[PDB]
RNA sequence: CGGGGAAUCAGGGUUCGAUUCCGGAGAGGGAGCCUGAGAAACGGCUACCACAUCCAAGGAAGGCAGCAGGCGCGCAAAUUACCCACUCCCGACCCGGGGAGGUAGUGACGAAAAAUAACAAUACAGGACUCUUUCGAGGCCCUGUAAUUGGAAUGAGUCCACUUUAAAUCCUUUAACGAGGAUCCAUUGGAGGGCAAGUCUGGUGCCAAUUCCAGCUCCAAUAGCGUAUAUU
């Protein structure tokens, strides 16, 4: 007996058919459009969307005044609104089946850094986040897949110890300034 | 010379496939 | 001093030429081709055409032993050494050997600190024969190795200096001569050596100038049989200077006229793939008309091969000098 | 016609038990005598001693002479014959060597080219053939 | 060994559960006991059976399916490390002890996060828009590719210190150094019959087809990817 937890999950599912041109082109489109690293991140977002859609469908099979349906449907809709995927006016279960992978890919921190103008491209955004240049409300974030909430959207600022921010220059600029 | 790896190779693939 | 460096660069250039031209040897302009290449024959088929294993055996094969069946003899002796129990001193007792005659210096060797190790031979081991042992080149050394140069062999508790022959390890009945030990594949060294029953390890060393032994090869003793033959393959090449419809006139093969006649029944092949047959010489200068199955290009070159059965040399020296300690150069 | 009563559970499951026994895979997996006759003894790999090297002739429409090694398994003493990837990799194997041998690949079935060889050599002298072919490692003797 | 349970999951089913939770059983195989509230107890005893240790030959002593560790077996599995600080337990006890347990080591079983580059100018190549019927002009833009330049940013590492902790390590935090072939160089497999991917080259033999070998090019997944076996 040990005081350790053995609970864990896989966050993705490998596709059942490995080679088909349509899915390969769609996944390549998504990777290039959002600056992703591998097919595994696309599959991870696919898996979250599939889980959400399955929960929404199983709730939709329930009677309209089921207490579980009301409670858990309101919870799921509230979460999907909170992370910025659904609008506050589309809070109905049926609309959940209308969601795409691209919404969840927009709510990532890499996309929000590119769209807010902090980075000149999506790959520049990924590099900026990974190099401890990006903070959320006070908190330096190193994770490009950090899903930004709506209330954290206006507080992405640029890391008070960063060279382009608070002002201590990096290794390269300090080394060059000492040559002459 | 060396091949790019990681995100950079997929970016080069996406440029080679969809841009032109 | 510098003549050794000149010889080393010459051997490097020879290895380069024999790498880039497979077996090409220029025709001598002074010596007749029917005299310099007198003990040569031509084969239509390298693989399927037969060759007598007992044809034209030299004097040295009168000095060796042969096996009517090597496999059955090996099974018989191994069954005898595994099942039977000979009445002798067996394993465990600290015994003392009275051996009849030795040179005195061996005793002096034990006085410096060199270990003295003996072992009882199997039957038929002391008899000389031909050993064919497959080797592969160690990557640490890439100096050229001529086929008929002396090398130090470590084979199965036995160290001796000898000169091998390098041939290809193929599935055919005859194997073409390799005059350089190519540092990519496994070749076969054929040597006169005492009979060693396989398995045994095969270490080859080159005696360097400073006394160190440089490791060259590694492997297992494949077999002990004199019926293996080395085939030296010599290329003569020439220019088809007049090309017509399935009939060509080729120069630069020969320089006499009867040299064509002596080598007439040898079929020809080209670098680009078609074969040819010698019809008739022009005269006095080696120009000669060939019959070809197809048209020849002007840049094509006509070739023919000569084959001679080659056997190793009697270079068995059982004395191996003690090296200096090895160091990286 | 199959019975469809509300009290036909016993008959349905007894019939299904027997007709399960009429399947080759079910009977092989449940009879015990396949693992009592498999040379690997239920295992995925097995070690052996190289008895000798033999040659197996390939199929009739495409003639070839492939080279295999006859090896004797350690744990149960059975003799099998094992495939080598090419003629060069045969030079790394000697009589009386320790060899690790796996199946040929399709869950137990023979080769569609080389008739009646079942196994392929994975390791010799406790090092892999793939490393020895590529010069990644050397083998001891 | 049984169960809670695991895998797959349209629905029914199928396969797995030795394995940290619960219950049972055993302590080399059987058997009989002593003490005790509680044992047919084995880190208790008494015999027989099987092994086996020391010996002065009279005797004496044995039980790793505890933690390490070894041999054997095999396709198959880790240190003869540190500590009672945490969780709890035991005792006459606020204080002693605990290979329970905890902490390090080994660890590509498996699961999560995630580097191997980014930008700007310049040079070509495409795509828009303005002016022209068009050719054409755009110090008009956009997007790619570089044997082209340019300094900016950073971790991998090296290593003060603090923090961590029973004492440490690791992580986190911070000085200093740390990137142009940023050589600080990503692998593993497959493709010229079918799912992703070839009108390619060079050696080597048989009678232009044809055995064997080395390559190039392309494709897929990617710090992972093959293989075998079982099973779904």
């Amino acid at each position: 007996p040990v005081a350790r937890s053995w609970v864990c999950r896989k966050t993705y599912v490998t596709p059942r058919r490995p080679f088909e041109k349509s899915r390969l082109d769609q996944e390549l489109k998504l990777i290039g459009e959002y600056g992703l690293r591998n097919k595994r991140e696309v599959w991870r977002v696919k898996f979250t969307l599939a889980k959400i859609r399955k929960a929404a469908r199983e709730l939709l099979t329930l009677d309209e005044k089921d207490p579980r349906r009301l409670f858990e449907g309101n919870a799921l809709l509230r979460r999907l609104v909170r992370i910025g995927v659904l609008d506050e006016g589309k809070m109905k279960l049926d609309y959940i089946l209308g969601l795409k992978i691209e919404d969840f890919l927009e709510r990532r921190l890499q996309t929000q850094v590119f769209k807010l103008g902090l980075a000149k491209s999506i790959h520049h955004a990924r590099v900026l986040i990974r190099q401890r240049h990006i903070r959320v409300r006070k908190q330096v974030v190193n994770i490009p897949s950090f899903i930004v909430r709506l209330d954290s959207q206006k507080h992405i600022d640029f890391s008070l110890r960063s060279p382009y921010g608070g002002g201590r220059p990096g290794r390269v600029k300090r080394k060059n300034a000492k040559k002459g | 010379k060396k091949k790019k790896t990681g995100r950079a190779k997929r970016r080069m693939q996406y440029n080679r496939r969809f841009v032109n | 001093d510098e003549e050794a460096e000149a010889k080393m660069l010459e051997k490097y250039k020879q290895e380069r030429l024999e790498e880039m031209f497979p077996d090409e040897v220029d025709t001598p302009r002074d010596v007749a081709a029917r005299i310099r290449f007198q003990k040569y024959r031509g084969l239509k088929s390298f693989r399927t055409s037969p060759w007598d294993p007992k044809e034209n055996l030299p004097q040295d094969y009168a000095r060796i032993f042969q096996f009517q069946n090597f496999t059955n003899t090996r099974k018989s002796i191994f069954k005898e050494v595994e099942e039977k129990e000979v009445e002798g001193a067996e394993v465990g007792w600290y015994v003392t050997l009275h051996v009849s005659e030795v040179p005195v210096s061996v005793v002096e060797c034990f006085r410096q600190g060199t270990p003295l190790i003996a072992f009882s031979l199997l039957p038929h081991e002391q008899k000389m024969s031909v050993l064919n042992m497959v080797v592969r080149r160690d990557p640490g050394n890439t100096e050229p190795v001529k086929a008929k140069e002396e090398l130090i062999f470590h084979c199965g508790f036995r160290r001796f200096r000898a000169s091998p022959l390098f041939s290809q390890h193929t599935a055919a009945d005859k194997h073409k001569l390799q005059r350089f030990l190519t540092a990519d594949m496994a070749l076969v060294a054929t040597v006169y050596a005492p009979i060693t029953f396989p398995p045994a390890s095969v270490l080859l060393f080159k005696q360097k100038s400073n006394g160190m032994h440089s490791l060259i090869a590694t492997g297992h003793l494949m077999s002990v049989d004199p019926d293996r033959m080395v085939i030296k393959r010599v290329v003569l090449s020439g220019h088809p200077f007049k090309i017509f419809t399935k009939m060509a006139v080729v120069r630069y093969m020969f320089f006499n006229r009867e040299d064509v006649l002596w080598f007439k029944p040898v079929e020809l092949r080209t670098k680009w793939g078609r074969r040819g047959h010698i019809k008739e010489p022009l005269g006095t200068h080696g120009h000669m008309k060939c019959s070809f199955d197809g048209k020849l290009k002007s840049q094509d070159t006509v070739l023919m091969n000569l084959y001679k059965r080659v056997f190793p040399k009697w270079t068995y020296d059982p004395y191996v000098p003690e090296p200096v300690p090895w160091l990286k150069s | 016609g199959k019975c469809r009563g509300l009290r036909t559970a016993r008959k349905l499951r007894s019939h299904r038990r027997d007709q399960k026994w009429h399947d080759k895979q079910y009977k092989k997996a449940h009879l015990g005598t396949a693992l009592k006759a498999n040379p690997f003894g239920g295992a995925s790999h097995a070690k052996g001693i190289v008895l000798e090297k033999v040659g197996v002739e390939a199929k009739q429409p495409n003639s070839a002479i492939r080279k295999c090694v006859r090896v004797q398994l350690i744990k149960n003493g059975k003799k099998i014959t094992a495939f080598v990837p090419n003629d060069g990799c045969l030079n790394f194997i000697e009589e009386n060597d320790e060899v690790l041998v796996a199946g040929f690949g399709r869950k137990g079935h023979a080769v569609g080219d080389i008739p009646g060889v079942r196994f392929k050599v994975v390791k010799v002298a406790n090092v892999s053939l793939l490393a020895l072919y590529k010069g990644k490692k050397e083998r001891p003797r």
